[PDB]
């Protein structure tokens, strides 16, 4: 029944992380960003406001999701840069 | 018309490695192309924010206007437009090359042909990627399928240029890709900010012969020299 | 593709993404599959689709499935002194999907 | 013979005379030798391979196409179905068997599957096939020059390498074949300027009556009249074989050979000789062509 | 030529003598370069017994039940047609390992077995065994093994009797000789004068 539609959307949030996820992705072994991960965003965003019913996807939705691909992209890294690297992501999902 | 896709072994195309480890198809397939694009992930940051602005505005929804827009401005046509179009350009025309056409194609083979060599010497091995006589066909279609939109009955200079340039940006980009003595010798001999003539660096290492612009390429890829005034001055720049 | 048996003639069968059509496909020890076996999940896992081209059969199948895979890392333990690509056998263009 | 192909000079000359294969002679207690010529194009890509063979598709009195992964060994040989109109079982004849008296053309020969080329040696080694299946157990004509084109195993010619390092058939297949000819797409300049050139006049060709630009629906002799002249060549003359012209084979084969070479090189060097006689028109082999015959071999085997 | 080896070629049809079991059969191998033309000596010998059968590697008796009709039958294969008689094995080192095995128990036990179908039988074979074999890589090199040579393996070559390595070696005093000889044959579509009278 539920198809939510993006709106109000923080284009610049999910563009900032989608870069810095990009950016610190260049470390040769990481989990590979790419732009279907920044389409996943929206999937997953879309994928909780369906959760709510909601035919909008809220900032919650969005937040919730930017901080699933973060925590799994921060995850996936080994022990020599995941402390250094989950400290700078944090202003993208720490917030919420 | 064959058009493909494929993927790298090792999946990304893993920069630092040779080509030839790189490329899975065997030369025969490969020279059956045309065009051969070598498509890699930038990562450049202001290009990433473009992409994810643009991909943002797919997902929105916004792009169902900006399409419509676009297509009733003039600047684009249809699937319905364009198929039909394509269909009346492969029934009404089929150029011819001008003399002009020809010998500009002709010259551009062997140039290409000599780059390929130098670039199998300089790496000691047979390219993956290959430039053959099939390949100068390949620009000779190009050039006419440019011709072809238009429905020019020949093909020109012009569409020679837009040919030979894309044919460069593709299947050339895709062929395109001691010394740590020399190296450091000009670390060691032209200071930070001060300026060789490369004529005379050439004249230097000679006198010591090839290992030269290997190590200017390097060098220049690192921020340490910069090739400055025409490529005159090898200027220390950096560190 | 098979030779139907009553028909005499090719026709095609629909594997586990067209049984699942809209719906989840469930790979478990996904990394213990032959990488022929592998590498036939792409289109159906990007492009949601199935093109087969066998016997003079040409058509493309709907594959609208979410794909949710269980695998160990290479040597049956994960190591997180090693980046994931060190950790898994797993190529880019399958990991990105 | 293919005047829009640049080059290639000792193929076009050897592909003449294998229109023009010498005669075949029969000998005591039915023992035969063939006449045929066959020719094996290995080499780089894009070194006009497969345009030879499509020239000689369209010359030849009698020629039949095939591709290497096209080609079903059966398919090739030939086939057993049930004649509809009667309900028995019947041999389809397939390509060497179409051929007979005629040419095949092979591209993309290397790509074969083994099973097919195990159905090859017959037709090469005794120019017939022989049948054991369904209850029909035949033996069929066969009697065709082969002409066919290759790639080394490795994309190009590899230099550092032995021939049977790069070429991929066996060795009991290759010695069946008269010339085994080795090209290259290497770069050079001058010869890069030369066939672009042409090229560019062969591409700037406009047929007759056509408008500009319109979609379609130093002597040198005309296709019908080298299709005229092939055709007298064969029936007309069956030049004899002569000690002037022994004297020069026995030279040029034991030079040769006291430097690949195989006792086949010998019969290989009568057949060219034979050819060149009746490319005179000659009722007799002479010195002239067993010079000519030993010239273009030690072209084919030293890359002379 | 190679007078030795048509010596011991006679002594295959020949044989020597069996007793209570000790066997008559006598097996030679020629080995060595296909330039040689060794078919022929085989067609040549095989023709002469009474006999005996040519073959090629390209031999093992089976069920081959549908042959014209759907229907049964044995084949014994060439080892059995063969029985007190030469089995010439022209391409000997193509075979395959069915047949490998069948010559393996012919040249031991003079039989051939079947368990198929139900049928379980030794046909007989007191047969010898002919054999010519070419290199691995076209030409034989003169300073490696026949084992470096040649596919075959070395504890059914220790079964042969006789082993010849008929080498094809270029020269300047035989290959003037056999060019004439085979240009004679293209000039006067028949072999020349032998400088003997021959045997039918
Ligand atoms: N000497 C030549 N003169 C003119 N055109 C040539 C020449 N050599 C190659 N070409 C062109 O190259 C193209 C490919 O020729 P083709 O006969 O398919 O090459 P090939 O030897 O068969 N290559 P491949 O099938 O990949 O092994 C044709 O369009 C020819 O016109
Ligand atoms: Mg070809």
């Amino acid at each position: 029944k539920i198809y939510p539609k993006l709106h109000q959307m923080d284009m610049d949030k999910v563009s900032r992380v989608y870069a810095d996820l990009r950016r610190e992705s260049i470390s040769t072994g990481s989990f590979p960003i790419t732009v279907r991960h920044l389409e996943s965003i929206l999937r997953i965003a879309e994928s909780f406001a369906k959760m709510r019913l909601s035919e909008f996807v809220s900032s919650y939705d969005l937040d919730r999701a930017i901080k699933v691909v973060v925590d799994s992209f921060v995850d996936a890294q080994k022990v020599s840069v995941r402390r250094q690297l989950r400290r700078s992501f944090a202003i993208y999902t720490l917030g919420h | 018309s064959v058009l493909a896709a494929a993927n790298p072994i090792y999946g990304r195309y893993d920069d630092l490695k040779s080509p030839g480890d790189n490329i899975d198809f065997q030369t025969t397939i490969l020279s059956r192309f045309d065009m051969i694009f070598i498509v890699k992930d930038d990562h450049n940051e202001e290009r990433d924010i473009s992409i994810a602005n643009h991909v943002i505005n797919i997902h929105t929804g916004n792009a169902n206007a900006m399409q419509n827009q676009q297509e009733e401005n003039g600047s684009e046509i249809s699937i319905e437009k364009m198929k039909r179009y394509i269909t009346y350009c492969r029934l009404k025309c089929a150029p011819r090359l001008s003399p002009q056409a020809a010998e500009k194609l002709s010259s551009n083979f062997v140039t290409i042909r000599k780059q390929l060599l130098i670039n199998e010497l300089e790496s000691t091995e047979r390219s993956s990627i290959p430039i053959t006589i099939r390949q100068l066909e390949a620009i000779i279609r190009i050039t006419e399928s440019l011709a072809k939109l238009e429905l020019s009955p020949i093909a020109q200079e012009r569409h020679v240029d837009e040919a030979i340039r894309l044919f460069q940006a593709s299947t050339m980009d895709a062929a395109s890709q001691e010394i740590r003595r020399f190296e450091q010798e000009l670390k060691r001999r032209l200071p930070i900010g001060w300026s060789t003539s490369y004529q005379t660096l050439r004249r230097e290492f000679v006198d010591t012969q090839l290992a030269l612009d290997k190590a200017l390429y390097a060098l220049e890829k690192h921020e340490t020299i910069q090739l400055r005034h025409q490529g005159q001055n090898i200027y220390r720049s950096g560190v | 593709v098979r030779k139907d048996p009553i028909t005499k003639e090719w026709t095609l069968e629909g594997g586990a993404l067209v049984l699942a059509d809209k719906g989840v496909c469930l790979i478990d020890e996904f990394d213990k599959m032959n990488d022929q076996d592998r590498t036939s999940i792409h289109e159906a896992m990007e492009q949601q689709s199935i093109s087969i081209s066998k016997a003079g059969i040409v058509t493309t199948l709907q594959a609208r499935c979410s794909i949710i895979a269980a695998a160990n890392p290479n040597g049956g333990r994960y190591n997180s002194t090693l980046p994931l690509a060190q950790n898994v056998s797993l190529t880019e263009p399958i990991l990105s999907r | 013979l293919a005047p829009s192909i640049y080059g290639h000079d000792h193929i076009k000359k050897a592909i003449l005379l294998m229109l023009m294969g010498g005669v075949e002679k029969n000998l005591e207690n039915g023992s035969h030798l063939r006449g045929d010529i066959n020719i094996l194009m290995v080499g780089d890509p894009s070194t006009a391979k497969s345009q030879l063979l499509r020239f000689v598709l369209n010359t030849a009195s009698l020629a039949i196409a095939t591709t290497g992964r096209g080609s079903s060994g059966v398919g090739l040989t030939a086939a057993v179905t049930t004649d509809r109109e009667t309900g028995e079982r019947r041999l389809e004849a397939g390509a060497m068997v179409l051929a007979d008296r005629g040419v095949v053309c092979i591209d993309e020969f290397d790509k074969m599957t083994d099973v097919d080329r195990v159905a090859i040696h017959e037709v090469m080694e005794q120019q017939t096939v022989t049948i054991a299946k369904a209850g029909i157990h035949t033996t069929l004509n066969a009697r065709c020059s082969v002409i066919a084109a290759a790639n080394p195993v490795f994309g190009q010619y590899d230099v550092n390498r032995d021939p049977h390092q790069n070429i991929a058939l066996p060795d009991s297949l290759l010695s069946r074949f008269d010339l085994l000819f080795v090209v290259t797409d290497d770069i050079n300049e001058i010869r890069d300027r030369s066939i672009s050139e042409h090229v560019l006049r062969t591409h700037r060709y406009l047929p007759p009556g056509y408008l500009e630009g319109e979609p379609v629906r130093p002597k040198l002799v005309t296709i019908p009249f080298l299709r005229k002249y092939v055709q007298y060549a064969k029936e007309r003359v069956i030049p004899q074989l002569t000690q002037e012209a022994i004297n020069v084979i026995v030279k040029n084969y034991t030079d040769l050979r006291n430097d690949p070479i195989t006792a086949r090189t010998l019969e290989t060097l009568i057949r060219l000789a034979t050819a060149h006689a009746k490319v005179r028109l000659s009722k007799t082999v002479n010195k002239v062509d067993a010079k000519v015959a030993a010239n273009l071999l030690r072209f084919a085997l030293l890359g002379e | 030529g190679n007078l030795d080896v048509k010596k011991a070629l006679l002594l295959l049809l020949v044989g020597g003598v069996d007793k209570r079991k000790i066997r008559g059969d006598i097996n030679v191998c020629l080995m060595g370069d296909p330039g040689v033309a060794k078919s022929q000596l085989l067609k040549a010998i095989c023709k002469i017994s009474p006999r005996g059968v040519y073959t090629t590697g390209k031999l093992t008796a089976a069920v081959m039940k549908d042959p014209v009709t759907d229907e049964m039958i044995l084949e014994g294969g060439a080892l059995v047609l063969a029985d007190n008689g030469i089995c010439c094995i022209d391409e000997f080192d193509k075979m395959d390992e069915s047949d490998r095995t069948a010559i393996h128990e012919v040249m031991e036990q003079q039989t051939i077995s079947i368990s198929k179908a139900g049928i379980n039988t030794t046909l007989n074979a007191r047969t010898s065994i002919l054999a010519a074999a070419n290199p691995l890589y076209g030409r034989y090199n003169p300073r490696l093994s026949p084992l470096d040579n040649i596919n075959l393996p070395a504890a059914l070559l220790s079964r042969f009797d006789i082993l010849f390595l008929m080498l094809d070696i270029p020269s300047r005093d035989d290959d003037e000789k056999l060019a004439e000889h085979v240009t004679y044959v293209h000039m006067h579509n028949k072999q020349p004068d032998l400088d003997f009278t021959p045997v039918e």
